[PDB]
């Protein structure tokens, strides 16, 4: 029965929260929770320049986050789960991601935490995260027509869609990305991004091929009839063969998991090399 | 290259005499010639207790077998099988079984007068199903005659000669006999209980499908594998048994009667017993699922991409092979990249565990609370979060008929007042 106090508690007590003890700082998570809701009002506020205040907010909470890795576990519960059930706020947060990651660059610790924590952000609205994520990878794709490069690699766009790649990653799991309704417009991009990049990234579009198989063998909204489970349990298999792993140019890895994620990226940033780099068939 | 005259010259060959396992076979009297029966033709017994599926070589007790019929097989001859308290460990498996068909030189097989089956079980039936194919040759077999009661056998016997196991006859099947009981189960047939001194037999009062013949099957179980009387109602009681899965329920309509026997039966043997308290000290997969379901748990929230992967497999198994009930689907695959931030993932699976599966509770936090210790400073804080449902579950076992479950509860409380003490920080 406050909310006009919310900006400027809110903007106080993240500035207390750093100088605060680690036992102090479980304190200002509890009573911080409560607030948070009421920036609804605010986020669209006549655009009289207090949306502006909130974008600082989001901003100075990802930095704790960065920093609280042993509190990890309990920001993504309190903060970005309750964070997520807002539906009007889901745009400018999603927003802040980008940008935040975009900064750090593709293999900066920034973007690769991020992408940790869109998970949970998602968990609220599936519906919302999911197709919002893939409207902005089909943008940046139709938007390198304009200038046109000898490959994708060498074009500017390069960072924006190797890092919004990493996020897609991620919401593949546990049927976090809508197939049901986002089919069509997940393999028009796998095939844009199969056998291409680093290591890293290659591995990567092979893990998220076979994550979305299985979520659609485990999605309840469909009724797929038992003669049709067969065929994508068989081609779940079929995909983990070493054929495939020639195809997507990922031979010679024992595991795509493995080279896809990597202990040691919040202490250290990713260090990409080898710059040699097989070619592709189009036959493949 | 196998063949009866190979056979046996092989174990002519070999001093399977001075074994001193050959021997044993005669003093645990398997296959044992007695007397005669009507026609003059020899009797033989063979006692399924005395033959263990492996413990003992299977080509010695073929020879035993095939040395004492070697004398007498040319004529006609009766053989009788007891399968008295038949069970999983007296089975003869496949290849092993086989070997019986081809091992004799085959003219035997024509010389079998007749068969006697005394005492036979559901089990028997049950086998004979899985392994038909090699029994093909006996199905709606003339010579296999199946004795219903005691009384028919002594009468196609010549009486005052048959030599029947003594361990058999010791039980003698004369105790109360509670007429019109029912078998509740998935199908309703009605069964005769006796509550024997030293056992209790139920004796099918339908008959029953053995190899296209009529019979009454008569399952026995021991007095001392009776672990469990509980006697849940005058309606029914409930009767566990080690290593049957869910109990037998029966309906009589004086169960306390049948229960108070069986437990006057069960107490009689505890001090026949030298040592009942020893015992234990051995748990099945069965007996502990909560216990492993805290360790898919407690490791799918780690920091390692190739050890989340495989506590899920684990996972997948636990639901399907304990019926766990779940929210979504689960589907076994290997090859996953799960990601890092697996934790909003685990906790709704044990809030729907927690919800409605209650009797994990006990085992379930025991098992967590020990975890808690052994993990990690980030690894606590995921255990705080998917225990805090359980502990609602405490209000039915907080006064469980003080079942001694009571006494639980205190350990666990007190092992809580610990962790507070030390995780100041927390």
């Amino acid at each position: 029965n406050e909310p006009h106090l919310t900006l400027e508690f809110l903007e106080e007590c993240i500035s207390g929260f750093s100088k605060s003890s680690i036992e102090l700082k479980h304190l200002c998570l509890e009573y911080m929770t409560p607030w948070l809701s009421n920036l609804v009002r605010f986020c669209k506020h006549n655009d009289d320049a207090k949306r502006q205040r909130v974008t600082a907010i989001l901003d100075k909470l990802i930095t704790m986050t960065i920093n609280e890795k042993q509190m990890y576990p309990s920001i993504q519960a309190k903060i970005w789960g309750s964070l997520g059930q807002i539906t009007d706020l889901l745009d400018v947060v999603l927003d802040s991601f980008i940008k935040t990651s975009a900064t750090g660059g593709l293999g900066s610790i920034k973007a690769e935490v991020m992408a940790d924590t869109a998970v949970a952000l998602a968990s609220g609205n599936v519906k919302l995260v999911s197709s919002k994520v893939i409207g902005r990878m089909c943008k940046i794709i139709d938007k390198t027509c304009l200038s046109p490069t000898p490959t994708l690699e060498q074009h500017l766009m390069w960072d924006d869609i190797a890092i919004l790649a990493r996020y897609m990653l991620m919401l593949s799991f546990n049927n976090s990305l809508d197939v049901a309704a986002h089919l069509p417009y997940l393999f028009h991009v796998v095939t844009f991004l199969v056998a291409t990049g680093p290591l890293s990234l290659r591995a990567s579009t092979h893990g998220l091929v076979i994550n979305i198989i299985h979520s659609l063998c485990t999605c309840s909204q469909l009724h797929f009839s038992e003669e049709t489970k067969q065929v994508l349990r068989l081609s779940l298999t079929e995909f983990s063969l070493p054929k495939f792993y020639l195809l997507f140019g990922i031979s010679k890895v024992k595991s795509a998991a493995v080279i896809a994620f990597r202990s040691s990226y919040r202490d250290r940033s990713f260090s990409p090399g080898s710059y040699e780099r097989e070619t592709f068939a189009l036959t493949s | 290259n196998l063949t009866s005259s190979k056979f046996e010259e092989f174990m002519t060959r070999h001093q399977v005499h001075e074994k001193e396992e050959f021997k044993a076979l005669k003093t645990l009297s398997i296959f044992y010639q007695a007397g005669t029966s009507k026609a003059g033709n020899p009797i033989f017994y063979y006692v399924a207790r005395r033959f263990k599926t492996g413990q003992i070589n299977g080509d010695l007790l073929i020879y035993h077998v095939l040395l004492t019929l070697k004398p007498y097989y040319a004529k006609p001859y009766e053989i009788v099988v007891d399968l008295t308290h038949t069970g999983p460990s007296n089975r003869f498996k496949t290849d092993f079984l086989s070997k019986w068909f081809v091992v004799f030189p085959g003219f035997a097989y024509d010389n079998v007068s007749a068969v006697y089956i005394y005492n036979c079980n559901s089990w028997v039936r049950e086998y004979t199903k899985y392994h038909e194919r090699l029994l093909t040759g006996l199905k709606g077999s003339k010579r296999l005659v199946f004795i219903d009661c005691p009384g028919k056998l002594a009468e196609h016997i010549e009486h005052e000669q048959q030599k029947l196991p003594a361990a058999t006859l010791a039980l003698e099947e004369d105790l109360k006999v509670f007429h019109n009981a029912l078998k509740l189960a998935h199908k309703d047939t009605k069964v005769s209980i006796k509550v024997g001194s030293t056992a209790v037999q139920v004796t099918s009062a339908e008959r029953t499908k053995v190899l296209g013949q009529s019979v009454f099957l008569n399952d026995i179980y021991y007095a001392s594998e009776i672990e469990e009387i509980c006697l849940v109602d005058e309606n029914q009681f409930t009767l566990t048994i080690a290593n049957q899965g869910t109990p037998l329920t029966f309906m009589h309509q004086e169960c306390e009667a049948i229960v108070q026997s069986i437990i006057h039966i069960r107490t009689r043997w505890e001090l026949s017993q030298p040592d009942s308290i020893p015992q234990h000290t051995k748990i099945r997969p069965k007996d502990v699922p909560g216990t492993l379901l805290n360790i898919a748990l407690l490791n799918l929230g780690s920091s390692d991409p190739s050890l989340r992967s495989a506590a899920y497999n684990l996972l997948c198994a636990l639901t399907c092979t304990f019926n766990l009930k779940i929210e979504g689907q689960l589907l076994e695959t290997s090859g996953l990249c799960i990601p890092a931030n697996n934790t909003l993932f685990i906790v709704s699976i044990s809030k729907t565990l927690a919800a409605n599966e209650p009797h994990l509770t006990l085992e379930f936090l025991e098992e967590c609370i020990s975890g808690f210790s052994k993990s990690s400073i980030e690894l606590k804080h995921l255990c705080l979060e998917y225990m805090t449902p359980w502990l609602s579950n405490l209000v039915r076992f907080c006064k469980h008929n003080d079942d001694a479950k009571r006494q639980r509860v205190t350990a666990i409380l007190d092992k809580l007042i610990t962790m507070t003490i030390n995780e100041k920080q927390m």
